[PDB]
């Protein structure tokens, strides 16, 4: 129902300064914290309105563990390449992917964490919460390190409490936009591409969350062959848009039907034109 | 371990010529983070275009929304230039109102 | 953002003892213990972050997060257990929170108490005299002199290895022509003290 | 492990002191802490590798830290003041924050108005007792450290050229000679007890030392007595048959 | 609010 995820992305530039770390914020599909090493006095910065009527004490903290991320994370960079035997002329990435997911019973379902090296999985943190899965040798090297530091223990402990009470905090401060789910604006469109042959474009507009699905119908069966199904897309203004399009004889355009699936519609929607 | 993006030029609210509205550029599924944007207005460059903060992907690759303000008008030709290390040459994709 | 734990603990050699600490704070994320000796390096001796027992040896660590309390037990107590305990408090980030200490006393078990008070001479007779109060039990007290002039320090515990013999022991020493062993203690000591001229 | 220079110091008001912090190879994570009699370490600074990460808990702008290389470091009190008087603790975790830490053995710094009432010890080995060794077969050798100030002693008791841990009791604190005073001098006691046909033995030499901490050959000294300078001061006795 | 624990690899 309910989710609080943070996205990290280390970035190692040889040459072009001190090594990037930028950190993201999310509860669910809303971003509402981003941090930027880039900057000339690097702070943590709000990116929904529901955020903002947070204290100093908040601000200074989230730019505090951030501060202190920029420079693990140039360690982190420098002892991987070590690891792998890389050049020191590389530009390497370490991305980290955690958080904690809600059901609607508003209690902690599950809690994870995923670290990268270069869009390749290297430590993730097992189901239990207690024990490592490293991708290769190297991430063991890592793992040993994250066991005498007691990573695990202080992770499980944070995604159990602090992460699902911060979570229900943001869930609540920001009820009107996060609890509300906006269903889609929807529309079909006829563009002739032929003699007899036109193509059929079902639009899904201004929807929130982002999860949805668009189907064509012949007259009961689905399409996925001749489905061109475009990747869901932000608006811009917090919201998505999504299209589902199929080419079709002149005359049977009729016998086509698109169905649209959201949480923000009571039932599942029917259009035809 | 590099890939490719996919891009996608259009417009926040269905386009109507002389009404305002915002241009988006949305470049997704590349490796590493380093990507050159640009939108462009009949070959010229869209001066104040602005970006959303480097995200990424459950299977690790980023994603960024690149937008600007533009008001639709029947002639003027709208595009996106995209530059990364998996590109050989800059890929232009033209702004399409039906899509 | 603070932690509570008492002053002072006293045990007996091979006895166990509980040094508690409650903590109080917004954001616990460890509760750490460390020893240390007067002039010395604070040792660290066991992590909890999750609630539950951690071991290592004689030493024993409890958490509960609920009722944020912890607690150190240790375990075959010895006359170099005689320290300063500290519980500390992670509360993210870097800066841990120490409490003020717990300073244990470790009594010695003293198997055959032979009270006495001693005489001891310089090699350059010159400066002055000294008495040494010996062999009593670890429930003896020693306090400070009436005169002003006469000088007495705290007992303490020696360990002859060799034998397996442990002994208190008490100096009393002052500059005056005055002084001896009769005189030389103004507290509370055993009868069956050795006294010889 | 962790080593931490000098061990103790005694400096004059208005003058400036450097400490040094040598943490465990490979450390990322350093700590400096300052710790008050009867009360446990208080965080001063945060060091992650040459980054100094936090110096909230540092008192004033006269103290500075560093790190230049992610291994050494050293802290400045520029201009000392009587309220700096403290044990000043490093500390160093391998990986980050939220770990087990190791500390320096510390230094003892000691601000004074001047240095005139710096005095090293006197010290005296006393004989034991032959109503001791005809009573319990044991010899006790008591050691007397007398005179000096300040609190910055380190005494040993060496046997036959080599220090030994066997039947030897120092006092915990040393004790003041004349308690009702602000500039009173202290004094410390230590004993060695050995078995009576060890110390029957001639050839058995006992040499009670005492390592005292006070001025170096920079300090000002313009008085007619002997610089009271880091110093051992020793007394010592040959074993008697009788 | 994050994750207040930073562990270098």
């Amino acid at each position: 129902s309910h989710s609080m995820r943070y996205f990290y992305t280390a970035m190692s530039r040889p040459g072009r300064g001190e090594p990037r770390f930028i950190a993201v914020g999310y509860v669910d599909d809303t971003q509402f914290v981003r941090f930027d090493s880039d900057a000339a006095s690097p702070r943590t910065e709000p990116r929904a309105p529901w955020i903002e009527q947070e204290g100093p004490e908040y601000w200074d903290r989230n730019t505090q563990i951030f501060k202190t991320n920029t420079q693990t994370y140039r360690e982190s960079l420098r002892n991987l390449r070590g690891y792998y035997n890389q050049s020191e002329a590389g530009s390497h990435i370490i991305q980290r992917m955690y958080g904690c997911d809600l059901g609607p019973d508003g209690r902690l379902l599950r809690g994870h964490d995923q670290s990268a090296y270069d869009g390749k999985d290297y430590i993730a943190l097992n189901e239990d919460l207690s024990s490592w899965t490293a991708a290769d040798t190297a991430a063991q090297i890592t793992q040993r390190k994250w066991e005498a530091a007691r990573v695990a223990e202080q992770l499980r402990a944070y995604l159990e409490g602090l992460c699902v009470e911060w979570l229900r905090r943001y869930l609540e401060n920001g009820k009107e936009t996060l609890q509300r789910a906006d269903p889609p604006k929807t529309h079909v469109t006829h563009h002739p591409v032929s003699d007899h042959e036109a193509t059929l474009r079902c639009w899904a507009l201004g929807f929130y969350p982002a999860e949805i699905t668009l189907t064509w119908q012949r007259d009961g069966e689905d399409q996925t062959q001749d489905t061109e199904l475009v990747e869901t897309r932000p608006a811009g203004d917090r919201t998505f848009q999504k299209w589902a399009a199929v080419v079709v004889p002149s005359g049977e355009e009729q016998r086509y039907t698109c169905h649209v699936q959201h949480e923000g519609l009571p039932k599942p929607l029917t259009l035809r034109w | 371990i590099q890939r490719t993006p996919k891009i996608q030029v259009y417009s926040r609210h269905p386009a109507e010529n002389g009404k305002s509205n915002f241009l988006n550029c949305y470049v997704s599924g590349f490796h590493p983070s380093d990507i050159e944007v640009d939108l462009l207005k009949n070959g010229e460059r869209i001066e104040k275009v602005e970006h959303s903060d480097l995200s990424f992907s459950k299977d690790w690759s980023f994603y960024l929304l690149y937008y600007t303000e533009f008001t639709p008008t029947e002639k003027d030709e709208y595009a996106c230039r995209v530059n990364h290390v998996t590109l050989s040459q800059p890929k232009i994709v033209k702004w399409d109102r039906d899509m | 953002q603070s932690l509570e734990q008492p002053s002072e603990v006293t045990a007996v050699e091979g006895a166990i003892v509980q040094i508690n600490c409650t903590y109080q704070t917004s954001g616990f994320y460890g509760l750490s213990w460390y020893q240390q000796h007067d002039g010395g390096a604070p040792t660290f001796l066991s992590y909890n972050a999750l609630d539950g027992l951690e071991e290592t040896g004689r030493f024993s660590s409890f958490l509960s997060r609920s009722d944020s309390y912890g607690y150190l037990l240790l375990q075959e107590l010895q006359m170099k257990d005689s320290a300063s305990y500290f519980c500390a408090v992670d509360t993210g980030g870097f800066k841990t929170i120490f409490g003020a200490g717990t300073r244990l006393f470790v009594k010695a078990n003293i198997q055959n108490p032979d009270p006495a008070v001693y005489q001891l001479r310089d090699s350059k007779s010159s400066d002055k005299s000294v008495c040494l109060f010996t062999d009593f039990d670890s429930q003896t007290n020693v306090s400070q002199s009436k005169d002003s002039d006469v000088y007495i320090t705290d007992k303490c515990v020696l360990d002859m290895r060799s034998m397996d013999f442990k002994s208190n022991s008490a100096v009393a020493w002052s500059n005056k022509s005055d002084f001896a062993c009769a005189n030389a203690f103004n507290n509370s000591i055993i009868p069956e003290d050795t006294f010889f001229p | 492990g962790v080593s931490q220079s000098p061990r103790y110091k005694v400096a004059k008001r208005g003058q400036d002191v450097a400490l040094r912090c040598d943490p465990i190879s490979g450390h990322v994570s350093l700590f400096w802490y300052q710790q008050a009699l009867g009360q446990g370490p208080e965080f001063l600074t945060y060091f992650q590798n040459e980054a100094q990460l936090d110096k909230s808990g540092l008192p004033s702008d006269r103290f500075f830290a560093e790190r230049p290389e992610g291994s050494v470091s050293t802290l400045k009190i520029q201009r000392t003041q009587q309220e700096d008087s403290a044990v000043y603790l490093c500390a160093s975790s391998p990986t980050g924050g939220q770990e087990t830490q190791y500390f320096g053995p510390g230094t003892r710094l000691l601000v004074l108005e001047d240095l005139k009432n710096v005095f090293p010890p006197e010290v005296a080995v006393f004989e034991p007792s032959e109503a001791e060794i005809s009573h319990t077969q044991k010899a006790t050798l008591v050691c007397l450290a007398t005179g000096f100030y300040p609190d910055h002693v380190e005494l040993s008791w060496w046997v036959n050229g080599k220090e030994v841990h066997s039947g030897v009791c120092t006092d915990p604190q040393p004790l003041k000679e004349q308690p009702a005073l602000n500039d009173s001098r202290y004094a410390l006691s230590s004993r060695l007890r050995v078995s009576a046909t060890f110390w029957q033995n001639p050839r058995n030499h006992f040499r009670c030392q005492v390592q005292f901490y006070g001025l170096s050959e920079n300090d000002e000294w313009t008085q007619d007595r002997a610089k009271p300078v880091t110093q051992i001061v020793s007394a010592e006795a040959w074993g008697r048959a009788d | 609010l994050p994750f207040d624990k930073s562990t270098v690899m």
